[PDB]
RNA sequence: CACAUGUUCC
RNA sequence: UGACUCUCUUAAGGUAGCCAAAUGCCUCGUCAUCUAAUUAGUGACGCGCAUGAAUGGAUGAACGAGAUUCCCACUGUCCCU
RNA sequence: GACUUAGAACUGGUGCGGACCAGGGGAAUCCGACUGUUUAAUUAAAACAAAGCAUCGCGAAGGCCCGCGGCGGGUGUUGAC
RNA sequence: AAGACGGUCGAACUUGACUAUCUAGAGGAAGUAAAAGUCGUAACAAGGUUUCCGUAGGUGAACCUGCGGAAGGAUCAUUA
RNA sequence: CACGGGUGACGGGGAAUCAGGGUUCGAUUCCGGAGAGGGAGCCUGAGAAACGGCUACCACAUCCAAGGAAGGCAGCAGGCGCGCAAAUUACCCACUCCCGACCCGGGGAGGUAGUGACGAAAAAUAACAAUACAGGACUCUUUCGAGGCCCUGUAAUUGGAAUGAGUCCACUUUAAAUCCUUUAACGAGGAUCCAUUGGAGGGCAAGUCUGGUGCCAGCAGCCGCGGUAAUUCCAGCUCCAAUAGCGUAUAUUAAAGUUGCUGCAGUUAAAAAGCUCGUAGUUGGAUCUUGGGAGCGGCCGUCCCCUGCUCGGCGCCGGCCCGAAGCGUUUACUUUGAAAAAAUUAGAGUGUUCAAAGCAGGCCGCCUGGAUACCGCAGCUAGGAAUAAUGGAAUAGGACCGCGGUUCUAUUUUGUUGGUUUUCGGAACUGAGGCCAUGAUUAAGAGGGACGGCCGGGGGCAUUCGUAUUGCGCCGCUAGAGGUGAAAUUCUUGGACCGGCGCAAGACGGACCAGAGCGAAAGCAUUUGCCAAGAAUGUUUUCAUUAAUCAAGAACGAAAGUCGGAGGUUCGAAGACGAUCAGAUACCGUCGUAGUUCCGACCAUAAACGAUGCCGACUGGCGAUGCGGCGGCGUUAUUCCCAUGACCCGCCGGGCAGCUUCCGGGAAACCAAAGUCUUUGGGUUCCGGGGGGAGUAUGGUUGCAAAGCUGAAACUUAAAGGAAUUGA
């Protein structure tokens, strides 16, 4: 602190609370905004509905091709491109079917050499993905 | 360090250690206040009492010869001017920079040095306000202090 | 301007044992600065100091030993409880074996092992070892 | 007096 | 589409602005709105037969017995006398 | 010695600026700034005028124009604001 | 007792205005992310007109020019 | 920081998390408030604006015979919807208490169970011995190898020993149960009664193992791997981390000294507003009581005193001693005491077998416990007088000692009955007194002001000079003259260019001119005059804290630009033309509007830089320079020397700077400040939190306009950047 008077709290409270707006991370948690832009608004876990599966082509030297789903949600209405987890799991999505999409852990930053999505698909038709690609669980036809 | 200059200059009385009457000096107390009383009556501001007896008379300070100060006898018999000599002269200046800018208003260097009198003015009007020697609501109004001279 | 008055003393003393000046000289004069060169002489760390008192605000000449590391100053004095008076030596002593923290009482100024004897709080003045 | 420009990996 | 480039020509080849306008034949131009339905009106688009800068261009607060479009209310204009 | 204003109660079939006097309003487009003037007897307007703006000539034997005529006339009882 | 009269609290309805959020929209101007696209080469070496800032104008485009500043300049230096 | 708006706000006790400080949360068992779908009104009752009470409207919903009637699960269950997200339409008043007329009845309060990897505590998934071996401390053996006095481990090698999980009865438990414990019998040698979750390049422990894949699939929080030898993809072996738990997402905390009160940074990485004034706000010079004495221990350490002025008893001879009550500048601050719900927190005791827990329990009826701590911050009371505040008397309505007169009045008293006046106790007023040691700290290497001699491209007004440039007049002589890298655009026998004599206009102020001076900054250069101002120096001159930094606000503010006039020499945005080039719409050259010049108003932006806010102190020297002052040999002018000028040698204050070094600091460049900083605090403003979006949109405000001030988010990105070294 710069003024050290013995009357001046108001003045460094003053202070503190002003340059604290210029943090990131308090301006983040403390503005509606950054609500509003958050698909999930605040949950860790969504369901949404799959209405078509998308590719993604791969940033620099890293270069191949990323499974994706558009997925629609059933509380906001909003779209969100996913990320199909792991390796080989596109056969197991189908058309019209809903998913448990959470975040992929990086908290709003796209990941990696993905553009663009931060989204990953946990759960299929209430059976686990994790469970398909282990073999554990079969998928209700 | 002045407060309405820049300059940070060192220069200015240093009065002797000891406060003894000077040896060469054979004016009593009072014969003191009879000349200080003299040079009231013809018209002096406080500062040039000091600044003349000790040039012709030969007195070291008022303070030690008298029990008392300049300004402090002047008061006591009632020859001290209504308002300070301080405030008075700053008027006075106050006074010659503006009748200077009504001729001369492109002078932009003057305007600038007229809000630093009313500045020094305005310091020393509260400061007397607190120590009770000019009127609670005495105020510097600049149309009337040119009949102030 | 010269806001605080020992805090110009105890910095003016600092930068001539960091020289390592046999004696300094420090401008004013106050009781409390007196108050304080004689805590500090008791303990040793100083050599013996005098004042010249003239007929303004006096002028100290403090003879110095090289058992001076740093006096510091702790402004503004804020109130010490006797509570978290072992929270303010904590961070401020180098360690527990020395070091003195100096603190106006009602019963005087002193360091804050007699202010434990006498079991009194105060207003913190400032820090040396 | 003019000397404009030549994808990415170590 | 086309910034760009080649080329013929004159004294300059229309710059800033504006437009289906009191100025546009094609034309009832195209799009949106106003309507149940609009060759009308408004806002945009400009390859403008033939817009355009004191032969003044754009703007348009106030006003106009100046010329048009729409809405509320009002009514024998009309249903239908 | 006054007229004016405000308030309260009661009351008449909700009737009360009771006759007379007496602004329809709003949203837009074009044009002209406006007040004004104009084809007496078909065109009151977007036309004319208007302030504002920008040019041209003239220092008097001069610019402009009148006069059949003359040391004729006006601007001019004027002089670049 | 039902009921009527007047007063008070007063839900609620109609109409009108204001405001918060979401949101369609012909047309228009932006930013971000790829391109082995096209046009030129502004800046980094005096980058071939030294660089940069403030203010105006012009030009397909980076940009150019005028005026005044700064070196973050290629000069801490040049003489009776 | 009123009012207003938002609150993804019921508040607190408290919870997580921290060395110290803090951050986040608190719907949730205790307290207090609000409500029963949203309002509104009411009956009864002591207590309701009650809804497991009514009365209406609104919204939803029910039966209907179509006339009518009737409802409020944010009470326990339970159903739908909503979701990422949350249990049984179970039993019982047996415990806790509550209500009633009451020992007896009632309690979806509550208790007991069921579901239930919320979570926490305890804790299975094995142990021993023998054979082969791989070996370890010892003796011999120069090695080899030996016995195992002592062992350590490995091997579906073998062997019995002990229990649980489950099957399972008796008792207990409980209202009835259930669980746990006790009890019998069974119940394990691959004790198949088989432990999972992530990963194996780095952080970060653990294969350069095998095969397939070939920048594809994919992995990877980040760096990064994969394009035919993948230590990173998919499988197998092996190994590593935790272990009935582990992984992932979200949000928070610490690490974050990346929000810095503790405790950040601001010259170059993010940054000090262009500068100054300026009321709030914050911080503020020194100075008003130290010392002595009685006692004890070996000059030092410890206790008491420097308090003053109604009622009683160690009492004694009007006075003295002691005890009690009251008054004695006010605070902040410090110490103490009371009042300070529990639960929770720390913590005493206690073998719930341990522990999480709980408040019990232990001994042959007794012994006992169920503590203690803080409750800050706020308020009360009591000791202290250092620090930080406020105040006393200097026109004295100043403090004490007796008072004199005036007014009313408690009255004790006139023996009682009645008037009066006073001694008398109280309150107030007025005049003469006596006395004070009769009442004034300092003048800050703080500030303000006065004065003296200067000083300065400081500012404004007027005046004056100087070339040069342009144009014109005249004369002379001429075929070229301008301009360029080179040419051309341009002028030219109608005489260009050049020379000379002049005239007129408008700019500008060279050399002198400096790491010099002045000014808050922008900025300021011909002579002279006028007006006002200013720093520094000198001062035994005046006041006495009048001071420092400042939001709101205000003045000035380069150039460019705008509006009115004047004037437009030169230069010169725009534009025209000639060159260059692939193109020039640029750089070059000839013209040239606006502008550049003066006056009156706007505009408030600069690389407005020392890229370095302002006030105060300290910390090395060295030679200069500006001003003022002081001292001194001497050279030189007025001349006629003192004194003044010009030099020379020093000293002082600050004024701009420079040189130098291991003060010290910094990432370094470098810095006498950019130091006196992890040994972190002199005071006070402004301002920054990775880079873009973006100084953008919108909103507000100013301006004639241009534009000026304030000022985002969505989204995108793993770097951007600063100093320095080596190559190119």
């Amino acid at each position: 602190g710069k003024c050290r008077g013995l009357r001046t709290a108001r003045k460094l409270r003053s202070h503190r609370r002003d340059q604290k707006w210029h943090d990131k991370q308090y301006k983040k948690a403390h503005l509606g905004t950054a609500l509003k832009a958050n698909p999930f608004g605040g949950a860790s876990h969504a369901k949404g509905i799959v209405l078509e599966k998308v590719g993604v082509e791969a940033k620099q030297p890293n270069s191949a091709i990323r499974k994706c789903v558009r997925v629609q949600l059933i509380k906001n209405g909003k779209k969100i491109t996913a990320f199909v987890p792991n390796d080989g799991c596109l056969n197991f999505i189908e058309e019209n079917d809903e998913v448990l999409v959470a975040g992929f852990g990086r908290k709003g930053h796209a990941v990696g050499d993905i553009p663009g999505v931060r989204f990953k698909v946990v759960k299929v038709a209430n059976v686990s993905l994790l469970a398909l690609y282990k073999g554990k669980k079969e998928r209700p036809r | 360090g002045r407060m309405h200059a820049p300059g940070k200059g060192l220069s200015q009385s240093a009065l002797p250690y000891r406060r003894s009457v000077p040896t060469w000096l054979k004016l009593t107390s009072d014969d003191v206040k009879e000349q200080i009383y003299k040079l009231a009556k013809k018209g002096l501001t406080p500062s040039q009492i000091g600044v003349i007896l000790r040039d012709s008379h030969g007195v070291a300070q008022v303070r030690f010869v008298t029990g008392n100060k300049i300004l402090r006898i002047l008061k006591s018999k009632g020859l001290a001017p209504d308002l300070p000599e301080d405030l008075y002269h700053l008027i006075k200046k106050a006074v010659a920079v503006r009748k200077h800018l009504e001729r001369n208003r492109k002078d932009k260097d003057a305007k600038f040095r007229l809000i630093l009198i009313e500045s020094r003015i305005h310091r020393l009007a509260r400061y007397y306000k607190t120590k009770r020697v000019l009127p609670p609501n005495w105020k510097y109004e600049s149309s009337t202090a040119s009949a102030l001279v | 301007v010269r806001m605080n008055v020992l805090a110009d003393a105890l910095k003016s003393i600092n930068n001539a044992e960091k020289r390592g000046k046999r004696q300094v000289l420090i401008r004013p004069c106050s009781k409390v600065i007196v108050r304080f060169l004689t805590v500090m002489m008791k303990h040793g760390y100083i050599g013996e100091f005098e004042i010249i008192d003239d007929h303004r605000a006096g002028k100290i000449v403090v003879n110095l030993t090289g058992r001076l590391n740093k006096c510091g100053v702790i402004s503004p004095r804020f109130d010490v409880q006797l509570k978290d008076l072992e929270k303010w030596q904590n961070n401020l002593l180098p360690s527990r074996q020395f070091g003195f923290i100096v603190l106006t009482t009602s019963a005087g100024i002193m360091d804050h092992e007699e202010a434990r004897r006498k079991h009194t709080g105060g207003k913190i003045l400032g820090f040396f070892f």
